[PDB]
């Protein structure tokens, strides 16, 4: 059961929210590209 | 709101229909400054100031 949430103590100005599908021996093989583009 | 204490909503990341706010029969004024209402349907902003 996950019952532990400690990554952040405050949140005060959002510019942007988006809440979408979830993307996900080791089995699993996670591939991501991150690029900061023109904004 | 008060007008001392007036209200403001960011809003942003959507698609604004201003077409529905003019043709609107219930408002008394719509006075725009700085652009026409009927290209801001066309036009797109980084974020509007409500
Ligand atoms: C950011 O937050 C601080 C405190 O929460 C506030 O004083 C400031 O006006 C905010 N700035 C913007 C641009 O929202």
């Amino acid at each position: 059961m996950e019952s532990e949430f400690r990554v952040y103590s405050s949140a005060n100005n959002c510019t942007f929210e988006y809440v979408s599908q979830p993307f996900l021996n080791f089995k699993n093989l996670r591939e991501f590209v991150f690029k900061n583009i023109d904004g | 709101a008060s007008v001392y204490a007036w209200n403001r909503k960011r809003i942003s990341n959507c698609v604004a229909d201003y077409s529905v706010l003019y043709n609107s029969a219930s408002f008394s004024t719509f006075k725009c400054y700085g652009v026409s209402p009927t290209k801001l349907n066309d036009l797109c902003f980084t974020n509007v100031y409500a």
